């Protein structure tokens, strides 16, 4: 082969996925999130390792090791900030990535979609175990509240839980296994991300009009490498602005207090990116039902590919679906909001409304409106 | 018991995203802590050396640390013993453990202040409103013996007796030691204790913004430049027809 | 696709039996062992030698090291 | 071979010996004076074992609280008469009730009120449920093994 | 200077790959340790509960642990205090710290025995040779005051006076407490303290071998079976010649 | 798409083209069984590693006892610990036979498969080095000290690089915590690089013991080699387990059953057997800097092998002079291993330099030379 970019067994790979890779000419900024998610992942792993090199997984030293890192390690405070806040940048990006997919029917690429669902699940597990590490009050209680949910599974209940804790409650044995899990999972994410992109390359990218872009493809480089680099700095600015000017904006002050099993914080609530699910959890008063609801709130994503009724791929030319789409987005902000609120009136009733509409829109309305729209096109 | 009073937003000199801490105020705040709060409040994460180059001279810090006796050891016979403090020592603990602390405060536990302004919603505005907010309970409300009424404390019955009053101490810099002046200084000090990186963090924020502005503009032009080829592109359908 | 593009091959016939028609370990004494011996024989003088030399050097050095720990009476013969 | 190796590795994740060693506590019933409440440490949290004198299975066992905040029926989940064993943790915010006071002669949580009777039931207070009652047994009367 | 006497190989009843420890011997060994060695030697990694089902009854172990007072706390007033031992406590330390230990042994530090037989080449053969090997120094050799001559100790001048002698104790099982009998028992006990898994490990080893023998043969046949096709294969060159 | 889903599917296709329909020479011997063992070995270390990691505490004040707590309290913790420590040795025995096979059969002529291989070895060594420090016993600490101090011998950037690595002025807690992170991490790099290793390899396919094209006679990897390899696995796995279950501490230093103490230097600071050969070479050059380079060279020398092939034939199967030279070299290595375990005194010192010298000579001068000589004896 003439150029070594195609013959070489490795460069060939780099070339067929980042240089001569055929990309639609009209993909928008919504397609910029895949790369941000990747970069985001590289960054979490990097700052993570740097933190891990100064952390001590022990109930008696965790809290202070994080403090020692922020107070003594050269730029430890900066690394800690970037890691904690990076987790949020990661979720913001992942939610927009998903949104883009629902709106544009990217889910029709079934395998790319399913691996994607798996990436999200793994990312959550990662952030959950990560959060416990500093061993502050919300660290401990959040760990407690969620893991206790599984004792609700009949039969294998108390077992699965005491197996997970490595004892009778969240304690040191839990902390150490959680550190190993936190260190490990990101690497599974990186792995699965490769599979994600592998299935994706079978078809290539979808585009905003939802029609074949074979008639007009352009090389990933320089078009998208530039577009993506730009998208990186555009997002990276607010990220840094937040982490450098308002470091604790998103965090709970309760975590600046060493965990204490003899003092339940008044309002045990998760980081923002889990609030929507926390709301759905509490919507079903009944330990077991709520757990299933929580599970279903995310597992529901595996069904999306089978609820597509439209004759068109995207929602670009489907105004009824478009509003339903934004209704859903608002539905989510509402759940997020309910999640941060105590379990009282009127939040309780509002919560069930939001939880119920959530599942209805995805399970019943979207497929239905899609069918309806097919008729209005005389199809 | 329901209903809570939320503190107001005071205009701290270190509130602006680009505004550092007033180190002169931090220095006085240290004095307050050292002469008043340190009697019952521990500050485990700060050491005398931390003061150097921030609020004190190296010579000053070394003297401050020596005013304290620390327990070192074991010695040859495996015995513990006292010794004068070094700048590497951390601010001394008022009590051996929490049990002893409660034992000396009516079963109440004065928390470590190293991260207090971040461990409380409201931060310094909260701590400040609390210190200067003690008053008599409103009608219908009875404070059980040992507790003191404070509208700013949840439940309104705090276990800490008003810690400060006018002239309770003298600032050796000649500042008028009024009660609110003191609270203001110790709160500014508490901010610094919670995050020594404060100033550097903001100085960095400034640099991040400028570079971010510059670089984003530059990259925007480059993206546009390359895409101009497709943006201005024109096409036509010409069948043999 | 790696089967079918390997080599240009002509005029070779091969005969093989299912594994169920034949024995797993046939002619152990008439063929196997003789060959095992044959294989050992053809190699022993290539492999063994240096390993044998290694052993010697090892033994020497170990014994020589212990001998140097012992005392030489010739250093005390006039210490009265 | 696989079944065993997997079993071994899997069980390496369950409670280790040092932990199981603190799994349960055995309390001697015949050394707990009447009326006087005694608290022991069990699983990092306080464990209450009070010896009901005579005016306890009566004074605080005949109460007529029509609508109860927690379906507390001693015949549902309890056992011994002059013996009451509770988990010394208020169900409000994890505080430890005190046996000295207790508006209803039982226990008092100095955190937000929560008054518990002699049977350890939420009376006057914010805490929803009643102090939890942990597993136990008397395979040896002059001894009880909680946990 | 580089001279050293290497112990001989005694035929321990737990030396065979398939031979467990003689638990009766381990039980006596514990007694030796408890009544003799524990005076100066700590065994930090073993707890009374560990004896249960190995050398003692649960009732026996609970009594053994109660013979000891342990320091618990803090209490209400943040005070340390004593309490009777539980089977979850570890064998008590003879000294607070190494400094105090040397202080009471002429600057010599009696090491923790939890892993001694694995922290020394020779293992129990070494510990046994040492205990029973004290003797007078040979001509030309002088042992400095405080040290005792032992040919098995490197340098031959050990800081431990011969710890055991005939009838220094009485075995409550009625075994004749001769010096070598004692050493043998405590050495067997030490083996167990270093590796409680010893018996389970060997029982497992047995199972690993049988299954290994079975599975390997089986797989050998299968490999052979499949390959038979190629092994017996015949070929010929038939050109149109 | 295609008839069977084993070829069409984007993933199974991968599994099929590397473990089922993968063309393999019909005559590869047991020496080709080490690649698969290395892979399995790697999966096992990672597995037992994680299980140990879940009970470990990277702190100088708790490390030693956390490992002890694992062995004494964790269900089968003692077994997992044994399998992990001994598995490291199974790993190296396998890696050394893998390399040997390669030298003897000219596998190195597959340059990229070879170079990634050298990288795998280096990464494996770093992994075991940092791993060894974790229990924080005496040899853990002193081995860490001895080796890391070697870099303060590098000119100008020396002292810096070292104090940077330690995170202070000596091997201490900051070193331990970063070593844990590295130990946890590197194995994953090994897995990664292993994929690249096999990727380059598949460009050519396996070499074989006669060193001539095997296109005329290839067989599917499955069942031929899947069976041969599974058999190879149990055959090796037996001695492994026998050792780990009957003689657990045969290979370890008793000195590591003593908590690290910076105020007591062990009499004989020496590594695990698989590093001894290199330790011998290190100590052969009295001169901190020269020895370090010699150590470095003892392994980096592997990157030159592809350029020192002079023979007209690929393997050594038909090259008797090279064959003896090959076994001379092997014996040379046992000798260095032996010297590595001995104190630095006569006669071990002189013997050591002889062995170090012959080591480099055989690979740098004799092998290429004898190869050329052999070419003439074939009238080539
Ligand atoms: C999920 C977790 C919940 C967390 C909260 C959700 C995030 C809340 C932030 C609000 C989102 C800001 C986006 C505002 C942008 C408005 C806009 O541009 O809309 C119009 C525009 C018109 O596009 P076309 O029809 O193709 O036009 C072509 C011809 N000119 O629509 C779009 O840009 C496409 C919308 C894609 C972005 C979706 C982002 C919202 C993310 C939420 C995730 C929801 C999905 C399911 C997750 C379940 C778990
Ligand atoms: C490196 C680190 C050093 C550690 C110590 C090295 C390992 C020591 C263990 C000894 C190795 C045991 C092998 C004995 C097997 C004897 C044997 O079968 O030899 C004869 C046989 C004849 O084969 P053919 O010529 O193809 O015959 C075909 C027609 N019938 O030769 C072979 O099997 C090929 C030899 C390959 C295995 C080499 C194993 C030794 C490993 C050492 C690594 C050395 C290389 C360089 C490393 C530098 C770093
Ligand atoms: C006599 C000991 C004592 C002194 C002196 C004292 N405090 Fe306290 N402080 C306490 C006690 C006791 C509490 C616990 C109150 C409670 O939880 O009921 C407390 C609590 C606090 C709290 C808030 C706790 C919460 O939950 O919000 C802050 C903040 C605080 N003190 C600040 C200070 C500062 C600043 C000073 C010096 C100006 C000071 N204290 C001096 C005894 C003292
Ligand atoms: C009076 C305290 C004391 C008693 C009692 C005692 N030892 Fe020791 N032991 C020591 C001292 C001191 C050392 C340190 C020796 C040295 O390093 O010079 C020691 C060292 C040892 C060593 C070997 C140290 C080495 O480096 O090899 C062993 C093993 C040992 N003791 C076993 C025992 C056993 C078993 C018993 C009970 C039968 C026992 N000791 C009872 C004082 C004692
Ligand atoms: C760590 C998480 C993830 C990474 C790193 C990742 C990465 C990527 C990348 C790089 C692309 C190509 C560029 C783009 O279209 O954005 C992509 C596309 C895609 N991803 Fe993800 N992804 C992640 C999570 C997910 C999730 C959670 C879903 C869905 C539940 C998902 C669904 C898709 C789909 C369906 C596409 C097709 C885009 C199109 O329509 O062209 N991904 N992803
Ligand atoms: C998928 C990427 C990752 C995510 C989403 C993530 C998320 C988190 C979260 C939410 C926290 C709590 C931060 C806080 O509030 O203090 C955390 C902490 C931590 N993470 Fe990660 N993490 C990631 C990867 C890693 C990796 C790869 C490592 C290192 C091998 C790591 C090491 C740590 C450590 C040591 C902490 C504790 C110190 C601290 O809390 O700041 N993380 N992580
Ligand atoms: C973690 C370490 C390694 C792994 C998992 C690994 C794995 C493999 C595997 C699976 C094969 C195919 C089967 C075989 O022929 O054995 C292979 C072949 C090979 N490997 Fe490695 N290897 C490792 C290290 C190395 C090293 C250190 C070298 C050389 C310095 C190396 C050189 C080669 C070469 C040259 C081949 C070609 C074999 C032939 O001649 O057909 N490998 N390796
Ligand atoms: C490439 C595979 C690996 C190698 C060659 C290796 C090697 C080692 C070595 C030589 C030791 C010291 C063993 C001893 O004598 O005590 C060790 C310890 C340890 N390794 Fe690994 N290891 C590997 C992978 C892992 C991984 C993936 C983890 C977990 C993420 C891990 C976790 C540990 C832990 C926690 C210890 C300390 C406990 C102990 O010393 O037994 N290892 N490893
Ligand atoms: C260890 O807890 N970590 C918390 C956190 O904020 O991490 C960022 C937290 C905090 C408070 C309450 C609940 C949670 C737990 O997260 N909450 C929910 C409700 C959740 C929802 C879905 C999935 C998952 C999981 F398991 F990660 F997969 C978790
Ligand atoms: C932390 O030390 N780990 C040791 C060990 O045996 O781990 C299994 C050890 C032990 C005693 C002496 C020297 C060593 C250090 O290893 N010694 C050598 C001589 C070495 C040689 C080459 C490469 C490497 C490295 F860095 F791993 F890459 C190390
Ligand atoms: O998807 C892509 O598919 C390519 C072809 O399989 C791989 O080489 C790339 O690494 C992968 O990212
Ligand atoms: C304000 O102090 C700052 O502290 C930093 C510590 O990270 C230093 O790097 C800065 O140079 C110094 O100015
Ligand atoms: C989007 C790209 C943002 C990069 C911003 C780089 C600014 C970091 O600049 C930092 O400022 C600190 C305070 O003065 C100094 O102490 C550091 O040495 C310096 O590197
Ligand atoms: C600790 O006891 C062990 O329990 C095992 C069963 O789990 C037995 O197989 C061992 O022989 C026994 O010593
Ligand atoms: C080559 C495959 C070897 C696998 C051997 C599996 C045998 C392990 O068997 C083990 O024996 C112990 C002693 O009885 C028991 O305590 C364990 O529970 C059991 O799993
Ligand atoms: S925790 Fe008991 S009354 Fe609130």
């Amino acid at each position: 082969a003439p150029n070594i970019r195609k013959s070489h067994p490795l460069l060939k790979m780099i070339n067929n996925s980042l240089i001569d890779l055929p990309a639609p000419s009209n993909i928008s900024a919504w397609w910029n999130f895949g790369s941000l998610l990747a970069v985001c992942l590289m960054t979490q792993i990097l700052t993570g390792l740097l933190l891990a090199m100064h952390y001590t997984a022990d109930t008696s030293l965790a809290f202070s090791s994080v403090a020692h890192t922020c107070r003594n390690v050269q730029y430890g405070w900066l690394i800690r900030n970037l890691h904690a806040n990076g987790a949020s940048f990661f979720f913001i990006c992942i939610f927009l990535h998903i949104g883009r997919g629902l709106y544009y029917g990217s889910y029709l690429y079934k395998e790319t979609w399913n691996t994607g669902v798996i990436l999200l699940l793994t990312l959550m597990a990662t952030a959950f175990v990560g959060y416990v590490l500093p061993w502050g009050q919300m660290s401990f209680w959040g760990a407690t509240v969620i893991t206790n949910l599984f004792s609700a599974i009949p039969y294998i209940g108390h077992t699965l839980v005491e197996w997970a804790w490595g004892g009778f409650s969240v304690d040191n044995p839990t902390l150490t296994r959680f550190f190993a899990l936190h260190f490990l999972l990101p690497f599974a994410i990186a792995g699965i991300t490769i599979i994600h992109l592998t299935f994706l390359h079978e078809s290539g990218s979808n585009n905003p009009l939802g029609i074949s872009s074979d008639s007009d493809k352009i090389p990933f480089h320089p078009y998208y490498s530039f577009k993506d680099i730009l998208g990186l700095t555009l997002m990276l600015t607010p990220f840094l602005t937040l982490a450098l000017f308002s470091p604790n904006l998103l965090g709970d002050p309760e975590n600046f207090t060493p965990a204490n099993p003899l003092v339940t914080p008044p309002h045990i609530k998760p980081e923002w990116y889990f609030l929507f699910a926390y709301a759905i959890l509490r919507s079903i008063p009944n330990k077991l039902g709520g757990v299933l609801a929580l599970a279903a709130s995310v597992l529901i994503l595996f069904l999306i590919p089978f609820l597509h009724k439209s004759k068109q791929r995207t929602m670009t030319f489907r105004p009824l679906s478009q509003t339903l789409f934004w209704l859903l987005v608002a539905n989510l902000l509402i759940l997020t909001w309910i999640g941060s609120q105590p379990v009282e009136h009127p939040f309780i009733i509002i919560g069930q409304m939001a939880s119920l509409s959530y599942f209805t829109i995805l399970l019943i309305l979207f497929p239905t409106i899609g069918t309806l729209e097919n008729k209005m096109l005389n199809y | 018991g329901e209903l809570e009073l939320h503190p107001p937003a005071f205009p701290w000199s270190h509130g602006g995203p680009l505004s550092a801490l007033d180190h002169s105020s931090v220095r006085r705040g240290f004095q307050v802590y050292k002469q008043v709060c340190s009697a019952c409040h521990s500050m485990d994460y700060v050491a005398f050396r931390n003061l150097i180059g921030v609020t004190h001279t190296e010579a000053e810090a070394k003297a401050l640390a020596e005013e304290v006796e620390v327990q070192d050891g074991p010695d040859e016979n495996g015995e513990l013993f006292m010794r004068p403090g070094k700048i590497s020592d951390y601010f001394p603990k008022p009590y051996p453990n929490p049990e002893a602390a409660r034992a000396a405060n009516n079963g109440a536990l004065p928390p470590d202040l190293s991260y207090i302004v971040n461990a409380r919603h409201g931060g310094e505005d909260y701590v400040f409103s609390l210190l200067t907010g003690y008053c008599d309970p409103p009608a219908g409300v009875v404070v059980r013996e040992g507790l003191h009424y404070n509208p700013y404390f949840p439940g309104q019955a705090i276990g800490m007796a008003p810690p400060i009053y006018n002239e309770i101490l003298e600032y050796d810099d000649g500042t008028p030691a009024t009660m609110s002046q003191i609270a203001k200084d110790v709160c500014t000090f508490l901010r610094w204790a919670a995050e020594p990186e404060h100033d550097q963090r903001k100085r960095m924020g400034l640099k991040m913004l400028l570079i971010s502005a510059l670089l984003t503009s530059l990259l925007y032009y480059m993206k546009r430049h390359k895409w101009s080829v497709l943006k201005s592109r024109k096409m036509a359908y010409r069948p043999p027809k | 696709i790696h089967f079918g593009n390997l080599a240009r091959v002509r005029h070779i016939i091969t005969y093989s039996l299912s594994p169920f028609e034949q024995r797993a370990i046939p002619n152990i004494f008439s063929d196997a062992l003789p060959n095992v011996w044959r294989r050992f024989s053809s190699q022993v003088f290539k492999v063994a030698p240096p390993f044998l030399g290694a052993y010697l050097l090892y033994s020497w050095g170990t014994q020589e090291f212990e001998r140097l720990k012992r005392k030489n009476p010739a250093d005390y013969e006039n210490d009265q | 071979a696989a079944k065993n190796v997997v079993t071994q590795f899997i069980s390496s994740l369950s409670a280790s010996a040092d932990v199981l060693a603190l799994s349960k506590i055995e309390i001697k019933l015949s050394d707990i004076p009447e009326g006087k409440n005694v608290a022991f440490k069990w699983r990092g949290k306080p464990l209450f074992v009070r010896h009901r004198t005579q005016a306890e299975i009566n004074q605080e066992a005949e109460v007529d609280v029509s609508k109860l905040r927690d379906p507390q029926h001693d015949l549902d989940r309890v056992k011994k008469p002059e013996w009451v064993i509770l988990v010394g943790v208020c169900t409000h915010l994890g505080c430890v009730p005190i046996a000295n006071s207790g508006d209803f002669g039982g226990y008092y949580c100095p955190c937000h009120g929560s008054h518990y009777d002699a049977s350890g039931r939420i009376r006057k207070g914010p805490a929803p449920y009643n102090l939890e009652v942990p597993t136990y047994q008397f395979v040896g009367d002059d001894l009880v093994v909680v946990g």
